């Protein structure tokens, strides 16, 4: 066994003989229970595409909270346990709030990701609070270093990506992103591209029935994180449907 | 047991010597050998203390 | 309740006197007490060499294990050479002596030669060497001759 | 089994095991082998050089954005080795400690003091009952403006020892042994020499040899009053030189 | 360090019966057989005396800690109690006591077993310079060793290695020579074999390097 | 239940009446580098095995005999983190002392104050003791001092003692060779021999550091200076 | 279950099987198993 | 003869007068005969690259005193009293041992020690004693006593009663082969896969002299196993072997066999003869689930 | 020949006569639970687990010819563990139905009649019988007892069945037996199975069934 | 490959090294024509360039270009040295297996032997170091590589170097060594041993192997030569026992047995020598069988 499900997770003050505590490995499993969130980076912004799992059609906007607004240039698309999803949103956001007051300028993503990553690992250390167990992405367009996309997993590892997907179909999705181009092209061409990857990856042993939500954070929306318009969403989706078939 | 052990141990050294009886030299050596070994086994607060 | 490295040294020197009379029992009893404090080094080179040299005399002639005698002698020489003069001389001849009884020439010749051997090697290296050849060859006559000529030095250390 | 013993409190709350070393601390070293980042740092007289795998698994990742070289002072730099989760948390912590100090002392930090100070902070994490020690190693590079280039390495628990040449990673024992021969037969140093020696020893131990967009070499040279990342342009030049060198 | 080897060498010399049992053989074979077996082994040696009783393992038998809330522990806690007794009954007669082998000195009890119930309680030197000199000299006797470094050099360099590590260095050095097709093995060969078995590099600690 | 919980804790008492924890801490120091300290009564010497082997250690600003203040040095064994905090606090306390009296602190008052601090971790629960045994040297008031402070948070007066690898054997040699009142130069020679018992793998060109404390004051010594004493007696 | 503890090893299963067959034969009945914490109860795979 | 009685051999004696009618040749348990004939592998017994380093270290122990005792005596060294191999489950302790043994061309009895499981010693003893006769009869010979751990051994401060009852079967075999004798012609190599139960008795030398770690396959080593395993299966050539090593970081050697088997099984569902980059990728994903559960990633030093 | 009962003379011990081989009626009754069929229409839940299982057992039994041609091993079998109640017996029955492979629902020591002597023989014979008549699927229930991860054994009929399993697994590696003889097992844990099983993947794809996911619940309804 | 030069690893190992080598081989026919004339710079550069691309086992691929190329280089004594230089540089630094480096170097040496005598001798030394680490495939090729020394060196004073190396390989045996190849090596070894006049070499090696291999019919041509060489060393030492077996072997040969003058002499040799040795087991069986044998009687000269 590379993990024990009772023994060495009785407290969050543990380590394990390999070097990594089992609670963190379980926290990657928590993200597997939910659907996929993809986010592909341009040089004019980031575009997210998350599939949102639905049980009813009485759902309206601000339901499930797959897209959060961390700042007025920082966007977040999430995947995994929605419960956990709210605290990670707070952690990134509070860091952003102090930053904005004091520094007085747009946040460079290179600093935010490491800074947040410290905090995500910091819950894991403590046994005052349990590790996190949702995974998120930060995608930003700024003049501070351009468009940049990071992914921070519940362990507290931060890495650069032009294309990251976190889910239960993250491995299958990431390979799929690498075959397509989106690296140098505008957010307007890209939106169409984020949608199709979600449909092609979309399996019936890793995901369930979904309504598409996509999001901007780039030059078209003038920095700020907004959800794509319904009209635009439906053209990006219309390509996504065609591309599967 | 330690006192029984000192007398017995003394007798064993004397045979080596080619004697049939103990001397002072053997009797005193026996005392030492039984007690230090006991004190080594029993103590374990002594590592660089007392 | 006391043993010390210096206390062992009196007993090492007592064993040596006993070996010269040709009595192993009283010496063997004494050897034990001496090696035990020795195991963990706590001593200058001179004590170490004495402990090595005595352990060797008892093991060589008396108990008759040549491999055991020699090994201690090699240490004793190296320790002896630094502080001492007369002592070192003895220990080198003794190295040759173990192997002469074993009756191999090969080891004797190798030992005669440079480890630090050349300086202390005196006329007696040749006495020890001439007797080895005499045992090997099976000539009694060769032996009598080496004893007579070399004798003063041979006699001095009992 | 493994080092330490489960019995009693030593993973529920941090109270010593029979070994006298915390259960978590002995486990803490094992955490480097989890990481897969194998580093060797070599010290010149003109620069301090660190060479590490940058760990870019695919070119889908951006090679620039992915990093493990951090700027933790005004020209002191470091590299991270070991479990990545531990590594970012240590970096950010080191950075706070770094800024405070720079102000107080009023000038840029000695490499020795910075490693000593992080080593004191990591003991804190060890000691506290909620927390657990860091599983990572920070290898600091920098040129002290008295002594010259210095390469330090801090251990997971917060052990400190001086180093003029160091290696850390999975294959820690092997990397330090290749570098040990090179330290003994010490070459005279220049920007190019020091860098060539660091890469060559790391490439023998692994026996693959690096790509010019998969390693990150970080230097603090006398010509820069900044901490500088070599990037793909510079590394590619040293790499083709290695094959030919000997 | 071949502590047991000494027990073998004397056992062979006697030319008499030797009854050699493990700790595992003392405990049950049909559940609850185990204490009965403890009485049997000792008496059997008396019928065929002179004889030697040897116990290789008492690693879980001479340990003070036991439960009965664990069913398994019950036979084991009896084997210890019977072993204390055997020593009492044996005394003021010609019956020699139990000769035993253990890894450490902290497994046995400090106030139920103590000297003058076992005449000699022998510790084998962990540092011992001379012991090692003797291990190298066996190699010398059989065929002469060539020197680049003295023999004294060989023992001087270690000074607290355990008995398992001396065995290892000698063994590996002869293995290297064999491949090479030497019949005289070098001094230097000994040095390299040794260097390899300093666990976690030549710098041992791996945090004060 | 069993002994496991009760005995280990320092949030509640060991059922033995003495804490199994401080004993654990001494084992740590055993796994450490070998360290000897001897008060000659002409000065104090602290010597330790320092891993160079090729000179892999900066000896220009980081050492194993390290000054707390002007005339006090420490040499250590065991856990490295525990010590670093201990050094920094110890120097801090010393500086408070130098500030007030205008004399650098003596070893005998310092160990007692230092002991109060180490006791707090041996009292606090969830907090483990400091796993370093310190050899404190000093020359203050015209008299050399050597003290031993163990991981429990207690201080003991010694004229000569041994720590680190095979401490039992060190203490036995020290009692045997050492005499009250000696010369500081003869004293280094027996200290290098004290290390040599359980060195491990033996000394290279220099794989020891020695620091001396005397009339002029505590100074760690340079690899060259250190090497001269090692030739005399290895 | 305790009332029949006729054993020769594996014999116990044949008894369980018989008690079940008899209940089945009587339609429109209820069978209540008393004292089946053993022989038809908990395994011991940690046993010794 | 009076040589038709020796300890452990079968005899027929008359019932009514208990005198020896005849010699009865000893039974050969079928279980021992299965162990001798069968090779549990499906991989090369020559080499597996990058595991090579380990294969050489084992060879030094076995081949060199056994083949030529001659060289060892002129050198002035003794034969080893054994070598112990370890690593997480399925690192191919058996496979490395098969490869050296086969090459030299020595008899092998490969034994899983769940066949010597018992309540108490009796029936298992005959199997043990027979393995000893087999090894002496077919000398030179190596008993792969695989899973010394399956058998009891480490009795901790306190273990179970059960551990001790089975533990006796190992103790008897070990002894018989080494340290009551100076020989290495009859030898046993022990494989461990579970660190938890490992005997203090073995650890102590003279039932040993070396400890050889058989490592988790290397960075380069996984690449080479993938190439030999792919070769029997229809393919057009893949470049995928480099992608599979990354994903398979920390998978033991046995797990790489699972990924080829599953990949072929995927090409087969599609109804294509050709195995392609994709079918091996799908396979790595499936094995990963079984990897965490089945094998350890945790480090064991002895 | 082995497995044949014989007459021994009572007065003087010699083998006088022969008697018919013993079989067990109890085993025959246990067999073929494929009717009614289970399919994937009243057994389900955990969409991924069901897919991997179909890949490991069901498809290689039909698609057997191909494996031989390609040269590549088929999957040796499937192992099921985890808390039960997902329908570990139904699952086994459904797969076996698809294939039209004979379905033995068996458990190792269960045919021991009266004494331990006579019963040893009966249980061993059953184990062998199930493996034979290839192609087949042997379903082993409650293998905690056969597993003997532990340091104690039952030393009755259980030992025999336990040994024959290990020998069998040693023999199975090939291309040819792997397809023909399939094994499916259900047990409560994964740590009370044979020490060999856990070593390596000696059965290709081993499936744990997680706690009910959102998709699993919806499907069971 | 992983964690060493990841990312486009699939490309670096497979794609680049295989293409670069293929591409220089395409460029070769130009080179070959230039190579005789000079163009020293042209051969070294082409080879090194290939190796520059990172992976494990760069050598093996690099082996294609050399197969045609080494032949032409050897005529000029300047060029072959450069060729081997390239191979050593990459290997030493990166540490390129046991196997990868050992195969390339041998092949360059194999070709040199045919072309002319002298360049091989110097290159043999260089290549012998590289092959040494192995235990399996490498070890076999290594032995065959040694074979070259045996013929060439016998003519010179170099016969002592040849003998030494060949004896070491042969003395320590693995089941990796093939029986067929083994016979050919030892036969050659005797002629070297005879030339030097070292009695010990023939005795020591013979114990390691079997005299029986030679006794066979397949071996029959080698057999006679092997014994002739062996008789003299032992015969000069004055050890009667060893020689007695060899004489018996010559007799066992059918060519020798068929002819009357020849069979008498061979058999004669065993009787006179064996009796000379002090009274033994070997003496008894031999003397009695020869007299009792019917062939002995036919000739009266021998009979007495």
């Amino acid at each position: 066994m590379s993990s024990i499900g009772t023994g060495y997770d009785l407290s969050a003050s543990t380590f394990s003989p390999d070097g990594r505590v089992f609670q963190v490995e379980y926290a990657m499993k928590a993200v597997e229970n939910s659907s996929t969130a993809i986010g592909i980076r341009c040089k004019d912004g980031v575009v997210f595409g998350v599939e949102k799992l639905v049980l009813s059609k009485l759902y309206e906007e601000g339901s499930n909270k797959r897209l959060f607004n961390v700042d007025r240039h920082v966007g977040m698309a999430v995947a995994g346990l929605l419960a956990d999803a709210r605290s990670l949103a707070d952690i990134a956001r509070e860091e952003a709030s102090n930053f904005r007051s004091n520094f007085g300028y747009n946040i460079p993503l290179k600093h935010l990701a490491d800074r947040v990553a410290m905090y995500v690992h910091a819950y894991t250390l403590y046994s005052a609070v349990r590790p996190f167990g949702c995974s998120f992405m930060l995608g930003s367009y700024s003049v501070n270093d351009g468009a940049q996309l990071y992914m921070i997993d519940p362990s507290g590892v931060s890495y650069g990506y032009w294309g990251c997907a976190i889910g239960k179909a993250r491995q299958a999705a990431k390979t799929e992103i690498e075959k397509l181009q989106m690296k140098e092209m505008t957010c307007r061409d890209v939106v169409k591209e984020v949608a199709k990857i979600i449909y092609i990856v979309h399996d019936e042993v890793k995901d369930k029935a979904f309504e598409l939500e996509l999001s901007w954070v780039g030059e078209l929306t003038k920095g700020r994180h907004e959800i794509v318009p319904k009209d635009v969403r439906e053209e990006a989706e219309k390509y996504a449907k065609e591309s599967l078939k | 047991a330690e006192v029984k052990g000192v007398c017995t141990e003394a007798g064993m050294y004397a045979l080596r010597e080619r004697r049939v009886h103990v001397t002072q030299e053997d009797f005193e050596m026996a005392v030492a050998k039984v007690m230090q070994k006991d004190s080594e086994k029993n103590m374990s607060i002594k590592k660089l203390w007392k | 309740m006391d043993d010390k490295a210096l206390l062992v040294e009196v007993q090492l020197l007592e064993s040596k006197t006993y070996h010269a009379l040709s009595n192993l029992p009283k010496a063997r009893a004494a050897l034990t007490s001496a090696r035990t404090t020795a195991n963990a080094i706590y001593c200058p080179p001179k004590l170490q060499a004495t402990l090595d040299m005595q352990s060797g005399i008892i093991h060589a002639a008396e108990e008759k294990d040549w491999k055991t005698a020699y090994s201690y002698f090699y240490e004793a020489f190296e320790g002896y050479d630094s502080i001492d003069s007369p002592k070192a001389i003895t220990s080198l001849k003794y190295m040759l002596l173990c192997k002469i009884m074993l009756n191999t020439p090969e080891d004797v010749q190798a030992l005669v030669s440079g480890k630090l051997a050349l300086r202390y090697a005196g006329r007696q290296t040749e006495a020890l060497k001439c007797v080895a050849q005499a045992s090997k060859n099976r000539s009694l006559a060769d032996f009598e001759k080496a004893l007579t000529d070399y004798r003063a030095e041979l006699r001095d250390d009992p | 089994m493994s080092r330490g013993s489960s019995a009693g409190f030593d993973r529920h709350i941090t109270i010593f095991s029979p070994e006298g070393r915390l259960y978590q601390v002995e486990y803490a070293f094992k955490a480097i082998n989890q990481g897969g980042l194998t580093s060797v740092a070599v010290r010149g007289k003109d620069c301090a050089v660190i060479v590490t795998q940058k760990k870019v698994p695919d070119k889908l990742l951006d090679s620039s954005t992915v990093t493990h070289l951090f700027k933790i002072t005004e020209n002191i730099g470091c590299v991270m080795t070991g479990m990545t989760a531990d590594s970012r948390s240590q970096v950010q912590r080191a950075r706070y400690e770094a800024a405070n100090w720079k102000y107080k002392y009023g000038y840029e930090i000695p490499v020795d003091m910075l490693c000593k100070r992080i080593a004191d902070i990591s003991q804190v994490y060890t000691q506290n009952a909620e927390m657990r020690p860091l599983g990572c190693c920070m290898i600091l590079i920098g040129i002290d403006e008295e002594q010259g280039p210095q390469v330090y390495k801090c251990d997971p628990a917060g052990y400190y020892c001086g180093f003029k040449a160091t290696a850390a990673g999975v294959k820690q024992t092997e990397s330090t042994s290749f570098l040990e021969k090179k330290v003994k037969k010490k070459f005279d140093w220049t920007f190019e020499q020091t860098v060539e020696t660091a890469i060559t020893c790391l490439s023998t131990v692994l026996s693959i040899d690096f790509k010019p967009s998969e390693i990150e070499v970080g230097v603090v040279t006398v010509e820069n009053p900044k901490f500088r990342i070599l990037t793909e342009a510079e590394i590619d030049a040293h790499l083709v030189a290695l094959a030919e060198r000997d | 360090c071949g502590k047991t080897m000494l027990a073998k060498a004397v056992a062979h010399h006697t030319t008499a019966a030797f009854i050699r049992v493990v700790g595992s053989e003392f405990v049950q074979k049909y559940l609850g057989e185990g204490p009965r077996m403890v009485r049997d082994v000792f008496r059997l040696a008396k019928e065929n005396a002179p004889a030697i009783i040897f116990i290789d393992e008492i690693d879980a038998i001479a340990t003070k800690r036991f439960d009965a809330q664990t069913g398994a522990d019950r036979e084991v806690q009896r084997i210890l109690l019977e072993l204390l007794n055997q020593m009492d009954g044996f005394d003021q007669n010609v019956n020699v006591k139990v000769i035993m082998a253990t890894n450490r000195a902290d497994t046995l009890d400090p106030a139920l077993l103590r000297p003058g119930r076992l005449d000699r309680k022998i510790e084998f030197p962990l540092p011992d310079r001379r012991q090692k000199r003797l291990i190298f000299s066996t190699i010398t006797s059989k065929m002469n060793l060539s020197e680049e470094v003295d023999l004294e050099d060989y023992v001087a360099r270690p000074d607290k290695i355990s008995g398992a590590d001396i065995n290892s260095i000698c063994q590996e050095s002869g293995m290297l020579a064999v491949r090479e097709n030497r019949y005289i093995v070098l001094a230097k060969d000994f040095e390299k074999a040794y260097k390899t078995v300093i666990k976690k590099d030549e710098q041992e600690h791996e945090f004060y390097k | 239940m069993a002994e496991r919980g009760y005995s280990f804790s320092l949030t509640t008492f060991s059922p033995s009446g003495k804490l199994v924890q401080i004993e654990y801490a001494l084992a740590a120091v055993a796994g450490g580098a070998p360290s000897v300290g001897i008060k000659a009564a002409n000065g104090v010497v602290l010597a330790t095995e320092k891993k160079q082997k090729s000179i892999l250690y900066d000896e220009r600003s980081v050492h194993k005999v390290e000054p707390i203040t002007k005339h006090i040095g420490l040499v250590y064994s065991g856990m490295g983190p525990d010590y670093r905090v201990l050094v920094h606090r110890a120097r801090k306390l010393a500086q408070q002392y130098y500030l007030v009296y205008q004399e650098p602190i003596p070893t005998a008052q310092l160990v007692q104050r230092v002991a109060s601090v180490m006791q707090e971790y041996t009292q606090s629960g969830g907090v483990r003791p400091f796993g370093v045994s310190l050899l404190i040297c000093g020359w203050n008031e015209g008299r050399p001092y050597l003290f031993q402070s163990d991981p429990s948070g207690a201080y003991f007066a010694w004229k000569a003692t041994a720590m680190g690898k095979n401490y039992v054997n060190g203490k036995t040699f020290l009692e045997k060779r050492y005499n009250e009142d000696l010369e500081l130069e003869d004293a280094i020679h027996t200290a290098i021999l004290t290390l040599k018992e359980s060195f491990e793998g033996q000394m290279t060109e220099d794989n020891i550091e020695v620091g001396i404390c005397n009339e002029a004051g505590f100074r760690r010594l340079t690899p060259t200076e250190v090497r001269d004493y090692l030739a005399a007696i290895a | 279950g305790s009332e029949l503890v006729q054993k020769y090893v594996g014999e116990g299963a044949r008894m369980v099987r018989e008690l079940f067959e008899m209940a089945r034969t009587k339609k429109a009945c209820l069978i209540f198993f008393d004292e089946i914490d053993a022989i038809g109860g908990a395994r011991f795979d940690d046993g010794a | 003869d009076k040589s038709k009685l020796k300890p452990g051999t079968r005899v027929a004696l008359d019932m009514t007068t208990l005198t020896i009618m005849r010699y009865l040749p000893r039974e050969v348990d079928p279980l021992v005969y299965n162990m001798s004939h069968e090779d549990p592998g499906n991989v090369s017994y020559s080499e597996i690259g990058g595991l090579s380093e380990q294969i050489r270290e084992l060879r030094e122990v076995i081949e060199l005193p056994l083949t030529n005792p001659e060289l060892f005596q002129r050198v002035g060294i003794i034969p080893p009293k054994g070598c112990l191999l370890y690593g997480p489950p399925g690192t191919g302790k058996t496979l490395l041992a098969r490869a050296v043994a086969s090459q030299l061309d020595c008899n092998f009895l490969k034994v899983v020690s769940s066949s010597i499981v018992d309540k108490y010693i009796g029936e298992s003893a005959r199997l043990i004693r027979e393995m000893f006769n087999y090894a002496r009869d077919h000398q030179p010979c190596i008993i792969f006593m695989d899973e010394i751990d399956a058998i009891g051994g480490r009795r901790f401060s306190e273990g179970t009663s059960a551990d001790r009852e089975i533990q006796r079967t190992l103790m008897e075999l070990l002894n018989q082969m080494d340290g009551f004798d100076t020989l290495h012609r009859v030898k046993m190599i022990m494989a461990t896969n579970r660190p938890d139960t490992l005997d203090p008795a073995l650890l102590r030398p003279g039932r040993l002299d070396r400890k050889i770690h058989i490592d988790l396959p290397n960075e380069q080593a996984r690449l080479d196993i993938l190439k030999i395993h792919a070769g029997p299966i229809t393919k057009h050539g893949e470049i995928d072997y480099e992608a599979i090593v990354k994903l398979s970081d920390g998978f033991n050697g046995a797990d790489l066999r699972n990924v080829c088997t599953e990949a072929g099984m995927f090409a087969i569902r599609a109804d294509h003869d050709f195995v392609v980059q994709e079918d091996f990728m799908k396979a790595v994903r499936k094995v990963a689930d079984s990897k965490k559960l089945e094998s350890k990633l945790d480090y064991k030093p002895v | 020949k082995p497995g044949d009962l014989v007459g021994v003379n009572k007065d003087s011990y010699l083998i006088l006569e022969t008697l018919p081989t013993e079989y067990d009626s109890r085993v025959k009754a246990m067999e073929v639970d494929e009717r009614p069929t289970e399919q994937y229409s009243d057994i389900g839940g955990l969409d991924k687990q069901i897919q991997e299982l179909v890949e490991a057992i069901v498809l290689p039994m039909n698609h057997k010819e191909k494996f031989e041609n390609l040269g590549i091993q088929p999957p040796k079998g499937v192992l099921m563990y985890g808390p039960p109640g997902t329908g570990k017996t139904l699952l086994a029955r459904a797969c076996a139905a698809q294939t039209k492979a004979t379905f033995l629902k068996l458990a190792g020591p269960q045919l021991v009649q009266m004494f331990i002597g006579d019963g040893a023989k009966l249980v061993r014979d059953a184990f062998a019988l199930a493996k034979e008549k290839a192609p087949s699927i042997i379903f082993i229930d409650e293998l905690d007892a056969i597993g003997t991860k532990r340091f104690d054994s039952e030393k009755a009929g259980d030992r025999e069945v336990q040994r024959t399993m290990l020998e069998l697994l040693n023999q199975l590696d090939g291309f040819q037996p792997n397809t023909q003889v399939k094994v499916i097992a259900a047990t409560n844990r994964v740590d009370i199975l044979d020490p060999a099983l856990l070593r390596s993947g000696r059965l290709d794809r081993k499936i744990e069934f997680p706690m009910p996911n959102e998709e699993a619940r919806a499907r069971i309804m | 490959m992983a964690d060493g030069g990841s990312e486009r690893a699939d490309g670096r190992i497979v794609k680049m090294e295989v293409d670069y080598s293929a591409t220089v081989d395409q460029r070769l026919p130009e080179c070959e024509k230039l190579a005789k004339e000079g163009r020293l710079q042209e051969v070294i550069e082409t080879l090194l360039s290939l190796e520059k691309q990172t992976r494990t086992a760069s050598d093996m691929v690099s082996t294609s270009r050399i197969l045609v190329a080494v032949v032409k280089m050897c005529y000029e004594a300047k060029e072959w040295d450069l060729l081997n230089e390239n191979i050593m540089l990459l290997s030493k630094r990166r540490s390129q297996l046991k196997q990868a480096v050992a195969k390339m170097v041998q092949q360059c040496c194999t070709y040199v032997e045919e072309i002319t005598d002298l360049p091989v001798k110097l290159r043999l030394i260089d290549t012998l170091r590289m092959v040494t680490e192995g235990k399996i495939y490498v070890e076999i090729e290594r032995a065959r590589l040694t074979k070259t020394l045996a013929t060439i060196k016998e003519q010179n004073g170099d016969v002592k170097e040849a003998a030494s190396i060949l004896q070491e390989l042969q003395v320590e045996t693995y089941g990796s060594m093939e029986k067929k190849e083994r016979v050919e090596f030892i036969l050659e070894q005797m002629r070297l041993c005879l030339a030097v006049k070292d009695y010990i070499r023939t005795q020591i090696i013979s114990k390691k192997i079997n005299t029986k291999f030679f006794q066979e019919e397949n071996t029959e041509k080698l057999k006679l030569k092997y014994y002739n060489l062996m008789i003299q060393l032992d015969q000069h030492e004055g050890s009667y026992l060893s020689i007695c077996k060899h004489y018996r072997a010559i007799y066992d040969t059918p060519c020798i047995q068929a002819e009357s003058d020849k069979w008498q002499q061979a058999l004669k040799s065993v009787v006179l020598y064996v009796i000379l040795a002090p009274f033994d087991n070997e003496q008894s069986d031999l003397v009695h069988r020869i007299s009792s044998d019917k062939k002995l009687e036919e000739i009266p000269k021998y009979k007495d």
